[PDB]
This record gives structure tokens, C-alpha cells and sequence, in this order.
């Protein structure tokens, strides 16, 4: 799993 | 050029628009294209742009990884010869990935990283620096294989050395950051080790940090330390 | 040309691969280029072009429906006036899902239709015809938009002549061709109770030639029938 | 609902 989608 | 003649606030109110209709490559151009205007990027707008190249690059990924599978299984004792076509297939599609990170790492280098002053701008880009070569190294087999890992390494290590100075550990950029440095270690250093003391200090430093946090900072942070929590559960 | 140099039967092959990988616009410009080697297309073949042509208008449509929403909703009453970026950009999407429209009915011209002799080849384009041309209606707003609607009733109508003729009423294409035409009928002609009449007709001449069915082709053909009977519970 | 994938 990783992170590339802030909010 | 492409976008050279659109105005920037029109690329990026299109971009928002392609996103909404699930357009990414559309949004992926005209993010670049606003990239290309030369201003610095506000925090909304590094977003658009890495949400936009994300889901560009993660369909050419999952592709390449349905094609490397077959290509794999062709060369198996007792599979029948079935020609040039699957390897063909499978390097149109790793180049065009490979085309895509070499276009975002354009972007990064000329000249979004040199004129990123703050440290979350500066350590948003280093991190997708970190993860465009990542992928890279997910297709690389060849002379440069070790000097593309070591690019991708050198950009994270760079992101977490300003992240640990210069935000708290609950920092969603700083946390993904961490999640993602970790996945390289995982599954392109050969480092399983490494990747899960780092998931597991991120994750608790994190923790310890979210006392200081409002309600809506609290929600952003523990989504990202759920994906902490996810990988080290799949590692051990 | 663009794909002149590669073999039809490789071409073939990797519009297969990109169907697994889920590229479906490599996989419609691979059978574009076995379509126009020039020789007739086998059934596995004809399925393979449809597949492709459906996922990537399918993609244009969903867009394109999005933002025609969202510049339908810029046009009311209270809507603060945000520039010319909806339209211009749901008029380049519009133009893209137009020229993919024009590539599948210039296929289906040149030269699909005036070969294919045997009914379920015949019945096969021309209900592709049909479904080109409505997806050129669902969004024609100008002076040829009867003349694109007359365009899809009149590809539907001779394949529907042809079906009744020389295929039984479960036939997968039949069904579909009927339900697609329903579908015409309800979304783009106005025609609510002519839909309703030939998704109720097609549903139970199906049924009553069920009986002559392997468990293979009863399985094929009741899949079909659910979708006409899912539209009338829908439309009543 | 329309239907355009058969098998
Ligand atoms: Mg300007
Ligand atoms: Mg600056
Ligand atoms: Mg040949
Ligand atoms: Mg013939």
C-alpha cells in the first residue's frame, strides 16, 4: 500500500 | 506549448474538472501545463498534479504487471512458443510508463524542486521524485538498474531528512512519505527489515502526536497511519 | 498504416493481451489495424472490436455526461458565471467521443457491412451501426441531429429485419440488438411505449424458445433477457 | 442498460 491525495 | 496558449487559471479549473470526470490523462496535460507557465504551485495545485500523474502511471503499472505475469508464464517449462508478441506488448507498455516518469521527473527538475523553498513543498516534490523513480525501478532489468534505485533513495532520504527537521510527525506529507520510503525498502531494496522498522516508528511517533491534533488534522493523519498499520500487517 | 506493418493474426493476439491488461484503446487501434488488413472477421473477432470500441467510448460518454451536467447546472438561475473552461472543455470531449464514433462507422463502411454475408456478421455491424450513430445522437444538438437519429433507427431497423428473418429469438446478438434498440427508443427518440413494447415482446419470444437450448446457450441467452427485463422495471 | 461483450 502506498500514498501518492491530500484533502 | 501544448498548453502555452491556455491561461494557467484555466488550466488548473480544468484540471478539477477532467479529475471529476475520471480524465487523468487530460488532467496529467494541463497540470503540466500550468507546471510549465513556471510559477511555483500552491499546495491545492501539488495536489492536482499528483493525483493526475498517480492514477496516469497506476493504470500503465497494473498493466505492465498483467503483461510481465503472462510474459513470465510463457517462459515456464512445458508452455508452447507463442512468439515476439507478449514481450513486444509488454515493452510498448513499460515504455510508455517509463515516458511518464521521465516527463513528471522533467517537471520536478526543471524547475519545480530549485524554487521549492518551504518545507512542504520542498519535501512534496522530493517524495514524488522518490516514488517516479520508484516506478521506474519496478520495470528497470538492465545496466541502470542500481544507479535508478539509488536515485530513488537518495530523493526519500532527502524528503525525510528536511520532514524530520521541519514538520511534526502527524504531517500527512510526512506520512506518506514515510509509508512510501518504506515500500521501497520493502519491495525494491530488498530490505524488508528496514521497511518495517520504519513503518513501525512512523506509525508510533505519529500516535504520540495526535493529541495536538484538531478533529479534521486527526482524520487526515490516521487514514495514512492505517496504511502503516496495513503493510505491517501484510509484512509480519 | 499505423498498424500496416504488423502481422493481422499478432494483432490479433495483443488486442487480447490489452483486453487482460485493460487497454482498451490499444486494443481498439489493434483490431482498427486487423479490420483493415481487408479480410472478413471471424466471430471471437467481431466480439473483440466491440469490446474494445464499447470500453473506450464507454470512458467518453461517462465523461462527457459528467460535464455536460456540470455546465448544464452553470447554466441556472444563482450560478455565478466561472468563464468559457466547461463548455470548451465538453466540447474536446465531445469531439473525441465524435471522431471515435467516426472511426467504428467508417470501419463498419469500409468495407464490414458490404462483405458480411451470413446473418449473425450482417445483423453483428449493422446493430454496431445502430449504436455508433446513438451515441453520436446522445449528444447532437445542431441541424443533423434527425438526420444522426434517422441514421441509428435505420441501421437498427434492417438489422432487426434481418434477425427476425434468419435467427431464433434467443440468439445472444438478437437480444441485444433488440434490447439496444429499446434503449433508442426510450433515450433518444422519444418513444417511451414503442421501448416498452419490443423489450416485452423480445423478453417473452426469448422465453418460449428457451426450451431448445443447451444449459450453455440458456445461460447466454437469460443474461441478455435480464437486461431487457431490468430496463422495464426501470421504465415502468 | 444497454449491451454492446458476448461469449
Ligand atoms: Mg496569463
Ligand atoms: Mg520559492
Ligand atoms: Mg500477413
Ligand atoms: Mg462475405
Amino acid at each position: 500500500x502506498s500514498f501518492x491525495x491530500f484533502k | 506549448g501544448a498548453m502555452g496558449s491556455m491561461e494557467r487559471a484555466s488550466l488548473i479549473q480544468k484540471a478539477k474538472l477532467a479529475e471529476q470526470a475520471e480524465r487523468y490523462e487530460d488532467m496529467a496535460a494541463f497540470m503540466k501545463g500550468a507546471v510549465e507557465k513556471g510559477e511555483e504551485l500552491s499546495c491545492e495545485e501539488r495536489n492536482l498534479l499528483s493525483v493526475a500523474y498517480k492514477n496516469v502511471v497506476g493504470g500503465q503499472r497494473a498493466a505492465w504487471r498483467v503483461l510481465s505475469s503472462i510474459e513470465q508464464k510463457s517462459n515456464e517449462e512445458g508452455s508452447e512458443e507463442k512468439g515476439p508478441e507478449v514481450r513486444e506488448y509488454r515493452e510498448k507498455v513499460e515504455t510508455e510508463l517509463q515516458g511518464v516518469c521521465d516527463t513528471v521527473l522533467g517537471l520536478l527538475d526543471s524547475h519545480l524542486i530549485k524554487e521549492a523553498g518551504d518545507a512542504e513543498s520542498r519535501v512534496f516534490y522530493l517524495k514524488m521524485k522518490g516514488d517516479y523513480y520508484r516506478y521506474l525501478a519496478e520495470v528497470a532489468t538492465g545496466d541502470d538498474k542500481k544507479r535508478i534505485i539509488d536515485s530513488a533513495r537518495s530523493a526519500y532520504q532527502e524528503a525525510m531528512d528536511i520532514s524530520k527537521k521541519e514538520m511534526p510527525p502527524t504531517n500527512p506529507i510526512r506520512l506518506g512519505l514515510a509509508l512510501n520510503f518504506s515500500v521501497f525498502h520493502y519491495e525494491i531494496a530488498n530490505s524488508p527489515e528496514e521497511a518495517i522498522s520504519l513503518a513501525k516508528t512512523t506509525f508510533d511517533e505519529a500516535m504520540a502526536d495526535l493529541h495536538t491534533l484538531s478533529e479534521d488534522s486527526y482524520k487526515d493523519s490516521t487514514l495514512i497511519m492505517q496504511l502503516l498499520r496495513d503493510n505491517l500487517t501484510l509484512w509480519t
